[PDB]
DNA sequence: ATCAATATCCACCTGCAGATTCTACCAAAAGTGTATTTGGAAACTGCTCCATCAAAAGGCATGTTCAGCGGAATTCCGCTGAACATGCCTTTTGATGGAGCAGTTTCCAAATACACTTTTGGTAGAATCTGCAGGTGGATATTGAT
DNA sequence: ATCAATATCCACCTGCAGATTCTACCAAAAGTGTATTTGGAAACTGCTCCATCAAAAGGCATGTTCAGCGGAATTCCGCTGAACATGCCTTTTGATGGAGCAGTTTCCAAATACACTTTTGGTAGAATCTGCAGGTGGATATTGAT
């Protein structure tokens, strides 16, 4: 019965850009859509770069490709070296 | 009486609609018209009231993109006034039509 | 009771395209930054819009169809938009 | 117990991140960077509209961000802009823009 | 070296409609192309079908709905025919 | 043994399209028809531009249809062209279409 | 006393002759370079498969001739016959390509 | 030259030409050249993308086929 | 409107590039048997959508008056098409090393698959909170009128 | 140029639904820890086919010349839409009840996913085959001036 939404992180998200605003839930759900749209995107060109390169596994490799062949410029080029870190980050764990 | 000079409104209407959000289609009549067109492809449905909400903004997000293509090219042609050869030519180009 | 008839009847729908009024027609333009307005533009408008909803309408019922429900859902119409290259954020999808 | 999103030192759920990945059929398989590195870029992006937004609702006064804060984030950078150049945010309206020539003396 | 195509039922249909014809050797590369490119298009909107319904399978339910979203007018009803012809005969054997 | 294609009474392979199928991620499972139905109609289509392209061969004295042949006829067709919108057939040229206003005062 | 068909008579008459053909109208090699100038300011030494660098000629030219029915359309809506940089802005603008 | 003024005169109004194009303005030459290097440097962008993912050094048809379909502009007859 | 200057169309022959057919391999499809799972059916439920009803005011329709828009028409400069003489360079073979894209075998790290301990996200919700929606009006522009 | 008619923005204040805070239940999830399977990089070398210099050579890009006529500006006036005012229709709003439908839960089996060994349909390179590109030129046809 139960459903998700990606909600209370862009809760978190929006008190550490903005401590002192808030979100209407009609403003909440165009984020909520945003975040599933582009989660798509990404996945999608990510599954079909593997499938070009008879690849059965996605890897943050292809999610890297995918977001250059996706964002714009100046987007692409923040996106990549926040995911270039966290993935860093992750892995000395 | 007072009388503001023809297109004087109409530029303060521009800038009244273009600071707003609320729809601009009544909605019962936009719900009519919905439930008709939809009756046509199959009989006895429901909508959920969102459902309505959904289509309602994305046909006057449509319609308002829609004139401002036509406005262009009315413009184009030394035009200020919008016509139908204008929205014609607006959606041959996107490819709408054609 | 589950007799003779259909359960009753809501009156039939007729020239309702008619509803999307000049003056409703007249305030989309303003918000499309249009100042004059040909007196053809009006019929021109429903029917263009006529085409919009059928197009939209017909895939949105399409997946209702496929689901075996009875009611078009605000899903089925976003992905019917989505489909048609025309996203549309902030009603689930 | 430590949650796979804060050793990558974010906010966005890893782990949920991950099993969408799986449940969407996108490949066979899913490396472990991947989620992480995915969860990063939707963090990044919400961060960047969230912070456009705030900024509009600031500028009209507003406490709380709402739809058209959103549009007009979006509209007003190019990049974004470009990014949902076919995307429609409901009751977002349009920016307010009037052609030249239809301007008065 | 091994590189699959369908070439071969190309032209076997070929022969069934224009017997005494033939087909260049471009031609023939752009056909393939297409039964790609339909192929793909009908398995992608099957494949979101399958998963909007909460569905781990894509029958041939799917591959039809499919086949309505996709195709203009009467081209739909009449694959929709030929998918419906060969499924029975199928089942019948 | 029997191909599933005779069986369906197909020329196209319904067991190729079945692991093009499995292998493109598009669902988990596959159901048995699915494969059947999609090879139907991909012959189904093929078939179609065929027929049209075969005519626009003969029309221009030829035997052997070339690109130009299977523009000629997808743009032609209302609903192919439709179909094929957003799809460019290599070597294939354009209609003839001359806008009136253009032609010579007569 | 020369022969000279009027203006516009031989424009008509390459219209026909070209919509006709299906032939290229690039010069292939130019194209060649300006393919491989492109994309070394993307990556350094690179080599193009001949295919590759005819799949772009026909995807660039069947764009620009596209572009060009429409840009026509916008000459003869402005009541006009020749077309001119603001057509070809125009239905670039109304494609969706700029902005 | 810089390569794009091998762009001739000649073959940009032949392109017109097939276009159904009668006279053509003196500036359109120019504003075509900008508008084809656009078109290219986006679809080659694309391309390269894919022949740097897959670690690869040439440029295949493959690559470019699917950077046209990535731009919506999907060509046929070259593979895919 | 008759030549007259020119470009496009159309007939016949013939040999080769490119299409079609033939010739055995083998990756892949088909056949049989066991194992795992999905999703319609039946039966009870519970939210949601449909259809009223009643009141009232916001907004649609209509008719009048005229401002000014757009298009018809006349004018005329100079931009672009047709033609042509000069020569630069794209195109056609095609033959020749080697950067590279691939095919083959080996195999560690990385990614399942499954059973278990543990946390977190979602939902209801009474509580309280509190941003801001909705309604009034003078000060400040800016006309439209005279 | 002076003066009255007016729209919009910003401030005024309480009216309450929509957002935020716990309170807490509590599962579907995520994390943790084994046993286990495997995708894909790595070292390796063959058959591609990509870069390239030779370079004859005519097809095609280019610079100049002459004027045809197209675009752009200007002038004008019919009549179409903008502004506004009057009458009143119908949408909007808000509270209400009824049913048909959707959604959750349990179950039986038809259907699909393996796992493995047997059977050819489809591919590649070679051998056989032919459709149509091309060359020549009077015939047909369309264009332009006197
Ligand atoms: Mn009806
Ligand atoms: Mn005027
Ligand atoms: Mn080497
Ligand atoms: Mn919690
Ligand atoms: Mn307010
Ligand atoms: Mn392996
Ligand atoms: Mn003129
Ligand atoms: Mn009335
Ligand atoms: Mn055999
Ligand atoms: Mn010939």
């Amino acid at each position: 019965t139960r459903k998700e939404s990606y909600a209370i992180y862009v809760y978190k998200v929006l008190k550490q850009v903005h401590p002192d605003t808030g979100i209407s839930s009609k403003a909440m759900s165009i984020m909520n859509s945003f975040v599933n749209d582009v989660f798509e995107r990404i996945a999608g060109e990510a599954s079909r770069l593997a499938h070009y390169n008879k690849r059965s596994t996605i890897t943050s490799r292809e999610i890297q490709t995918a977001v250059r062949l996706l964002l714009p410029g100046e987007l692409a080029k923040h996106a990549v070296s926040e995911g270039t870190k966290a993935v860093t980050k992750y892995t000395s764990a | 009486p007072h009388r503001y000079r023809p297109g004087t409104v109409a530029l303060r209407e521009i800038r009244r609609y273009q600071k707003s959000t609320e729809l601009l289609i009544r909605k019962l009549p936009f719900q009519r018209l919905v439930r008709e067109i939809a009756q046509d492809f199959k009989t006895d449905l429901r909508f959920q009231s969102s459902a309505v909400m959904a289509l309602q903004e994305a046909s006057e997000a449509y319609l308002v993109a829609l004139f401002e293509d036509t406005n262009l090219c009315a413009i184009h042609a030394k035009r200020v006034t919008i016509m139908p050869k204008d929205i014609q030519l607006a959606r041959r180009i996107r490819g709408e039509r054609a | 009771l589950g007799k003779g008839g259909a359960k009753r009847h809501r009156k039939v729908l007729r020239d309702n395209i008619q509803g999307i009024t000049k003056p409703a027609i007249r305030r989309l333009a303003r918000r499309g930054g249009v100042k004059r307005i040909s007196g053809l533009i009006y019929e021109e408008t429903r029917g263009v819009l006529k085409v919009f909803l059928e197009n939209v309408i017909r895939d949105a019922v399409t997946y209702t169809e496929h689901a075996k429900r009875k009611t078009v859902t605000a899903m089925d119409v976003v992905y019917a938009l989505k489909r048609q290259g025309r996203t549309l954020y902030g009603f689930g999808g | 117990a430590k949650t796979r999103s804060s050793r990558a030192g974010l906010q966005f759920p890893v782990g949920r991140v991950h099993r969408l990945l799986r449940k969407g059929n996108y490949a066979e398989r899913v490396g472990a960077g991947a989620p992480v590195y995915l969860a990063a870029v939707l963090e990044y992006l919400t961060a960047e509209i969230l912070e456009l937004a705030g900024n509009a609702a600031r500028d009209n006064k507003k406490t709380r961000i709402i739809p058209r804060h959103l549009q007009l984030a979006v509209r007003n950078d190019e990049e974004l802009n470009k990014l949902l150049g076919r995307v429609t945010i409901a009751q977002g309206g349009v920016l307010p823009n009037i052609q030249s020539v239809l301007l008065p003396k």
